[PDB]
RNA sequence: UUCUCCUAAGAAGCUAUUAAAAUCAC
RNA sequence: AAGUGAUUUUAAUAGCUUCUUAGGAUGA
């Protein structure tokens, strides 16, 4: 071959190029061409009168320079930066008269479920410069996608697009990241979109700010990070990733329905961008935990992890004081960490699978309800934040329910969600039928630790003795206003407790 | 399909200058970092013999001077991209360009450093002995 | 008779180019 | 009048290797 497809003159005229107005060696017409060295005739006059389309298709950014960074990255980086993808597909037209071979974006489509419609505009050289204008376009032949038919006889020229798409990304990743990971699924004709919206360059800095630069603005010079991006055009510097490279076969809508079920849509643009997030979500982290790559801090990481370890360490300790367990088993705590050293029971370690320790015996099984519906009828099994089906009838079962929508609660695959705090869990689709045989757990607050000597505060669901008098103590108050901040806190950042069908709140008070 | 006019050396050095916003040091970056020099320019057959000016409408070449193809030496129409000029009418295209024959190999480059001048019309510093 | 070399012919392969069936992808 | 790329098969052609055949000449 060693003949490319980028810039592949789309033209439908025969003739070819004059000397000047030529940009290469082979775009110069047959005519000249003796000894491989054009020779300016006198009679051929050059054209006055042109326009000519260019093909924008086939890039490719495989370079190494000293200080621009890459906009292909790795999976090791991309699982790392988790917080900043966003689906992209594109639809385009065939060019149709008065020029012929190439595509045009049409449809816009992002994973925030935006599409966008834009005028068919390609780049086109004329005898004094290059220009940006309308094409004569026909929307593909197919029963495939047929919903074409209207959409390309409406269209936005493309300067109000490039608002929009900094309008739409600006909103989403204000607060999530500060960068953008592009996941495609062709590599191709998306870069040929790109062009019309992306600029890349040297690291600068927000003016105005402090932060990384991430929106271009070419009216005004100056980059901006997103918090500060009111009134720029292109985006800039982004970072892409292929997921058909990952080691895929054959066609994009066949490989992502074998594991979900809801994803699908006519043909629009933007149901393609959904699938093909929900591909690399499910392929990247629905088997595993890594525990080796920690994240940064976004907003109350740390009170929701103690509040949760606060919540665990006491509902536990409550219910084993209560109902004089025996046995107390254990399902999905990587380690051995004691969540109540101060216990009778035994503590056996029914953990998935050995993490990185050997030292305290840690056994391995996996837990399936047809699987284990019969094998554990002794004391009470501790799932915290658990994956199973269905969990058994003697449970203290605090599962994230996967509908609450936040900053943390990222979307993910087969309903599930992925909450990244600290780490990445992939927790599956919170369903009604996992708890057939459980019930929810009511709010409470027991502790042995003894009185000692502001606004008074009578409520029954806490249990001391100070409150079983007739004054409540300074001792408890505050405790107890502790323990309901930290309740509603994870509440309201959304994990869900229940507790076996004969938990009775009235078997603790006869212990004191 | 659709007449093709690129070779896949020129791939990557043409996908670097189409994004970017400065394409002036990002050429040179390129270079910089020892890329490959821009290939496949339009090259002329000048008599080799004649007067030396920095660019002209008519092929002419002296025996220190190479003669080009007007619109292959822009950077910026060999790339697609819009000319920072006003009018935005690339002055390269519709003339001659003579580079000296020394650095006569990577011709894209010339153009950005050093300009014409108007005193005498030769590149400045390359023979035009304004002394 | 043997050796080398050259000319031509026939064979197989390699890479290079040109044109064609079908497959996979968008 | 005719969209895009990749892998494919064969045919046509060129370059080169080896093998075989024939010819020429050198030397024993
Ligand atoms: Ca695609
Ligand atoms: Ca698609
Ligand atoms: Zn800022
Ligand atoms: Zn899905
Ligand atoms: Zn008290
Ligand atoms: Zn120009
Ligand atoms: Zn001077």
């Amino acid at each position: 071959e060693n003949v490319t497809g980028l810039f592949k003159d789309c033209s439908k005229v025969i003739t070819g190029l004059h000397p000047t107005q030529a940009p290469t060696h082979l775009s110069v017409d047959t005519k000249f061409k003796t000894e491989g060295l054009c020779v300016d005739i006198p009679g051929i006059p050059k054209d006055m009168t042109y326009r000519r389309l260019i093909s924008m298709m086939g890039f490719k950014m495989n370079y190494q320079v000293n200080g621009y960074p890459n906009m292909f990255i790795t999976r090791e980086e991309a699982i790392r930066h988790v917080r900043a993808w966003i689906g992209f597909d594109v639809e385009g037209c065939h060019a149709t008269r008065e020029a012929v071979g190439t595509n045009l974006p049409l449809q816009l489509g992002f994973s925030t479920g935006v599409n966008l419609v834009a005028v068919p505009t390609g780049y086109v050289d004329t005898p004094n410069n290059t220009d940006f204008s309308r094409v004569s376009a026909k929307p593909p032949p197919g029963d495939q996608f047929k919903h074409l038919i209207p959409l390309m006889y409406k269209g936005l020229p493309w300067n109000v697009v490039r608002i929009k798409i900094v309008q739409m990304l600006s909103d989403t990743l204000k607060n999530l990241s500060d960068r953008v990971v592009f996941v495609l699924w062709a590599h191709g004709f998306e870069l040929t979109s790109m062009k019309y919206f992306v600029k890349i360059g040297p690291e600068r800095t927000c003016c105005l700010c402090d932060r990384r630069a991430t929106c271009f603005s070419t009216a005004s010079d100056t980059y901006a990070c997103w918090h500060h991006s009111i009134g720029f055009d292109y985006v800039y510097n982004p970072f892409m990733i292929d997921v058909q490279q990952w080691g895929f076969t054959g066609n994009l809508q066949s490989n992502h329905d074998l594991y979900c079920q809801v994803h699908g849509n006519a043909h629009v643009a933007s149901c393609d961008a959904i699938m093909t997030r929900c591909l690399a979500v499910h392929e990247c982290f629905v088997k595993r935990v890594d525990w080796t790559i920690e994240y940064p801090i976004i907003g109350d990481e740390l009170k929701i992890n103690a509040a949760c370890r606060k919540v665990q360490h006491m509902v536990v300790k409550a219910a084993l004081l209560a109902d004089k367990f025996p046995v107390l088993h254990d399902i999905g705590n990587p380690k051995a960490i004691k969540c109540v050293p101060q216990a009778d029971v035994e503590w056996k370690f029914y953990d998935a699978q050995p993490c990185s320790d050997k030292a305290y015996k840690i056994e391995e099984l996996f837990y399936s309800y047809a699987t284990h519906s019969d094998k554990f009828t002794d004391g009470v099994c501790l799932f915290w934040n658990c994956n199973v089906d269905r969990y058994p009838a003697n449970s203290i079962v605090c599962r994230f329910d996967t509908r609450v929508l936040s900053n943390l609660n990222l979307p993910g695959c087969d309903g599930g969600s992925l909450y990244v705090n600290k780490h990445a869990f992939h927790t599956p689709a919170f369903d009604k039928s996992a708890f057939v045989n459980l019930k929810q757990l009511p709010f409470f607050y027991y502790s042995d630790s003894p009185c000692e000597s502001y606004v008074p505060l009578k409520s029954a669901t806490c249990i001391t003795r100070c409150n079983l008098g007739g004054a409540v103590c300074r001792h408890h108050a505050n405790e107890y206003r502790l323990y309901l901040d930290a309740y509603n806190m994870m509440i309201s950042a959304g994990f869900s407790l229940w507790v076996y069908k004969q938990f009775d709140t009235y078997n603790l008070w006869n212990t004191f | 399909a659709g007449n093709a006019t690129e070779v896949p050396a020129n791939s990557t050095v043409l996908s670097f200058c189409a994004f970017a916003v400065d394409a002036a040091k990002a050429y040179k970056d390129y270079l910089a970092s020892g890329g490959q020099p821009i290939t496949n320019c339009v090259k002329m057959l000048c008599t080799h013999t004649g007067t030396g000016q920095a660019i002209t409408v008519t092929p002419e070449a002296n025996m220190d001077q190479e003669s080009f193809g007007g619109a292959s030496c822009c950077l910026y129409c060999r790339c697609h991209i819009d000319h920072p000029n006003p009018k935005g009418f690339c002055d390269l295209k519709g003339k001659y360009v003579q580079i000296p024959t020394t650095c006569a190999n990577d011709p894209v480059g010339f153009t950005l450093k050093n300009t014409v001048c108007t005193v005498c019309g030769m590149w400045k510093g390359y023979g035009c002995s304004c002394d």
